């Protein structure tokens, strides 16, 4: 099971694309995935799932 | 890594002003904190190297 499916517990704030935010999808614990806009300073550089489909197929 | 590495730094009840290293699990590396001089917990190292060897990836 890929750890990239799980949103890091410390991430609270989101950032818009106009301030460098990058959209990722994580499991939500309710049978699906939800989007999260990652702030540059929180990002790990990992290649998180970038579409709902990829997250759904790998994490649920 | 040992569980004590995930604990917050502990200054303690004494009043000395000694800089020590602790492993900050949120950041992934060792940072400094002020230690009071007595009743140290395990996440307390005298050098950054020793701190990374113990908590970096053990």
């Amino acid at each position: 099971y890929n750890r990239l499916c799980i949103k890091p517990r410390d991430w609270i704030d989101e950032c818009d694309s106009n301030e460098g935010g990058e959209r990722a999808y994580f499991r939500n614990g309710k049978g699906g995935c939800d989007s999260f806009w990652i702030c540059p300073e929180d990002h790990t550089g990992a290649d998180y799932y970038s579409s709902y489909r990829d997250c759904f197929n790998a994490c649920i | 890594r040992p569980d004590f590495c995930l604990e917050p730094p502990y200054t303690g009840p004494c009043k000395a002003r000694i800089i020590r290293y602790f492993y900050n699990a949120k950041a992934g590396l060792c940072q400094t904190f002020v230690y009071g001089g007595c009743r140290a917990k395990r996440n307390n190292f005298k050098s950054a190297e020793d701190c990374m060897r113990t908590c970096g990836g053990a």
